[PDB]
């Protein structure tokens, strides 16, 4: 009966590609979203064990309901297969692949009067303008709103020195306190971000790499970055700002990152920075 | 000057056509048509050349007028060519009713050929009711009005190729941004031109030299229509050596991404000449200072930029930045962390004053470290007199350290050198900022004819260098223009921003270098 299955298989996988063919869509970076009605049923049985096969047959790939909300819907089919309802989405671009931080980062718990959370990038964009204890601290105070009030950085409980290789520390937490290690190191980055990878041109401003990082916050939950914010916080990173840019989630350049984007969509993404000819 | 000018009854126009950016040579006839305007307390009229549906967009139209005001020209009406459509219609059914115009539906290749071997078409001579028939064809929009083109009759024997019986309607189905689909057929700027420069009142046309073969036929449509004639005064077209005016050459650059765009600093677009540095006035005075030549002579750049320089010069604050790379620390043990007030300008007490920061961590451009001795008096511009007591060096004999005396009280300033330094203390902390220099895109001056200019592309017409500021360009705003002591005029092109909390670094403030004369 495998074989049944695998005809029934093969009946949405070819109910999939009549849909590409009615966009005069041609293999074209897409995704397909699916919902198979009756839940759990025959039919919905079938395209999960069949996954891998579909998506080795189709040329994109295969993720259930619901689709996302920042996607636009290329097509949108409800038929009948086997006694289930099955729906088919197609939507441009493949997928959104989760990314650890690109630069080198460091968790901050700052205790002077209450306990803030951030993060502070290390270098930006990756390799260039690598940071001082001192530059850390200044850091440290314009972000935080603090005078360099007996500032002290901590790495547990040693006290950090003009010469600790900040690099050295990028996974760790550091505290900054008044003068008096803590007590009491989290992994994840206490703040959303998102990765940026310029594809059209190379940084300016005598700036060198082509990976940077930002948060989308700093200290956590303050500071929200906005649309227009990104944007303009993207040529900063690259020495950009007189360019024009378009933000991009796929490398593909087809899912444009929009000004009705939800900020929180982005947050552990991948965006791709193209630089386009300013003109009117 | 003018001939037939009378105070108060001027009038010019500027008649550019939005189908891109102004450029250095529209700079030059817009500015040209200003200073008679306001020398003669006339008016200067900002007409759109709107004759083509297909070439102009509402995209270049925006673009332009920014242009002109970045310009500071202020156009006393704005008026589009296609206003007049109307009146021009029936100037041309005029002519057409007098034997001075017919209809000709000869293709367009064989119509130059026969034009080129001053040939008359099979039309020529068609009676006045078979030419109104045709013209029918042409303002209905019909198919064979669509292959339809009205000609003025003129002589198809004339050296004067523009008077060998030249085009003035064409039949585009096309519908048009301000006139819809009322009209289907449409004037040349040839036709138009003579027409609206006589409704609109101007009584001098300022045309660039290589218009002068259409002043001729521009003063035949004037006089077979027998309107106001108005005057045709002819300036020389801008020569710029190393540069390139045409708008299908300057794309080539943005297509090919060897700039960054239509106001790239290296582009000879107003946009990019004034985030070059250049400011009205000086290019003003480089217009007036020449004037209403005919002369057609190569220009140089610097000859711009040195009336530039007088401008900027008087008011331009002077401040400190240092090479990043090569600063050599300088130890002043006496001195005390403190601030004085110092003048921003050498000559102008106008332009106000500075604070200066001073103690006893301070730095050095490392050019002029390695040119120190031992014991020298040196001249720290804008504190005094300090002896150079000992040059610090590493195993490799790299200035890496200097120690100081201060010498205050040693106010003799004549054989000393000067240099510039900025002091390291957190109460006035450095300023990132990046330099930036051009250089012109084409590598040869002039090119003769036939030669393409695609074979002198300078491909290395940009280099940044990173720089220590003085405290003070925190400030700065795009578009100040300054000078950076002991290295020249600048223009901030993006201000200093603080460390943001997203990216976790400053910005840089950005300088472009501005060309000075020489």
């Amino acid at each position: 009966q495998s074989m049944v299955d695998e005809g029934v298989a093969r009946e949405v996988i070819n109910r999939i590609q009549k849909l590409r063919k009615k966009r005069n869509l041609v293999p074209d970076e897409i995704t397909v979203y699916y919902r198979s009605h009756p839940e759990g049923d025959y039919l919905d049985t079938v395209i999960k064990e069949h996954t891998d096969f579909i998506f080795a047959t189709i040329k994109a790939a295969l993720k259930p309901y619901p689709v996302p909300t920042s996607k636009e819907v290329l097509i949108q089919e409800t038929t009948q297969l086997k006694g289930s309802e099955l729906e088919i989405t197609l939507v441009r671009g493949g997928l959104c692949e989760r990314v650890g931080p690109a630069c080198s980062y460091v968790n901050l718990k700052v205790c002077v009067n209450t306990e803030q959370d951030g993060v502070l990038l290390l270098e930006n964009p990756k390799g260039d303008n690598t940071l001082n204890l001192t530059g850390l601290v200044d850091a440290v105070s314009c972000i935080f709103g603090l005078k360099n009030s007996k500032l002290t950085v901590f790495n547990g409980k040693t006290e950090l020195i003009n010469k600790t290789d900040l690099l050295s520390l990028s996974g760790k937490t550091l505290h900054v306190t008044t003068g008096s290690a803590p007590a009491l190191s989290p992994d994840a980055l206490l703040c959303q971000y998102i990765n940026l990878q310029l594809v059209n041109a190379k940084p300016q401003e005598c700036q060198k790499g082509t990976v940077g990082t930002l948060l989308m916050e700093n200290p956590v939950g303050q500071n929200g970055l906005t649309y227009h914010g990104l944007l303009h916080e993207t040529a900063k990173v690259f020495g950009l700002r007189s360019r024009r840019l378009k933000l991009f989630l796929d490398e593909a350049e087809t899912q444009e990152i929009t000004k009705d984007i939800s900020m929180k969509n982005l947050n552990m993404k991948t965006v791709y920075v193209s630089v386009i000819p300013t003109t009117a | 000057e003018l001939p037939g000018a009378e105070m108060g009854k001027v009038i010019v126009r500027f008649p550019p056509e939005a189908s891109g950016y102004l450029h250095i040579g529209h700079a030059k006839a817009a500015l040209l048509n200003q200073h008679y305007q306001v020398n003669f307390k006339g008016k200067l009229i900002m007409r759109f050349d709107d004759t083509n549906p297909e070439k102009e967009k509402e995209d270049f139209e925006k673009v332009i007028l920014e242009d002109v005001a970045m310009l500071h020209i202020k156009p006393d009406q704005f008026t589009y060519t296609s206003d007049h459509f109307e009146t021009i219609m029936k100037y041309a059914e005029q002519l057409i009713q007098e034997g001075k115009a017919y209809v000709d539906d000869t293709p367009a290749e064989q119509m130059k050929a026969e034009r080129e071997q001053r040939m008359e078409s099979k039309h020529r001579n068609n009676c006045v009711n078979k030419n109104l028939q045709m013209w029918e064809e042409m303002k209905k929009g019909t198919e064979y009005g669509q292959t339809c083109c009205l000609r003025a009759k003129i002589d198809m024997n004339s050296n004067n190729g523009c008077m060998r019986d030249p085009t003035l309607y064409r039949c585009k189905n096309q519908p048009h941004p301000r006139t819809g689909t009322t009209y289907k057929v449409y004037p040349t700027y040839d036709f138009a031109c003579p027409i609206v420069d006589s409704i609109e009142g101007v009584t001098h046309a300022l045309r660039t030299t290589e218009y002068h073969d259409r002043d001729e036929q521009f003063y035949w449509i004037i006089e077979a229509l027998g309107i106001r004639k108005p005057y045709i005064w002819e300036y020389s077209r801008l020569n710029l050596n190393n540069t390139v005016l045409s708008k299908r050459k300057l794309m080539w650059f943005v297509n090919e991404g060897l700039v960054d765009g239509w106001d790239d600093p290296r582009f000879p677009t107003v946009r990019g000449v004034l985030r070059r540095g250049m400011t009205v006035e000086g290019l003003k005075q480089f217009i007036a200072a020449q004037g209403s030549s005919r002369s057609v002579v190569n220009m140089e750049w610097d000859k711009i930029w040195s009336f530039n320089k007088k401008v900027i010069d008087p008011v331009a604050p002077r401040y400190t930045a240092l090479l990043k790379d090569a600063v050599v620390p300088v130890n002043v043990p006496e001195a005390q962390e403190e601030m004085k007030e110092v003048a921003k300008h050498p000559k102008n007490a106008d332009v106000g004053l500075k604070p200066v920061w001073y103690g006893s961590k301070v730095l050095i451009e490392g050019a002029d470290a390695e040119t120190l001795t031992e014991g020298e008096v040196v001249t720290f511009i804008n504190w005094g007199n300090i002896i150079i007591t000992k040059l610090n060096r590493n195993s490799s004999g790299k200035i890496v350290s200097i120690d100081t005396k201060l010498n205050l009280d040693n106010k003799d300033f004549k054989k000393t050198t000067k240099i510039t330094w900025l002091a390291e203390t957190p109460r006035a902390p450095l300023i990132p900022t990046v330099c930036v220099n051009y250089e012109h895109l084409i590598t040869k001056p002039v090119l003769g004819k036939d030669e393409d200019f695609k074979q002198y592309i300078n491909r290395n017409s940009k280099q940044e260098e990173l720089m220590l500021g003085d405290p003070c360009l925190k400030d700065l705003k795009k578009g100040d223009i300054i000078q950076l002591q002991r290295r020249g005029f600048f223009i901030c092109d993006q201000p200093y921003e603080p460390v943001s909390p997203y990216s976790c670094k400053e910005a840089p403030c950005i300088l472009i270098y501005i060309p000075d004369g020489h």
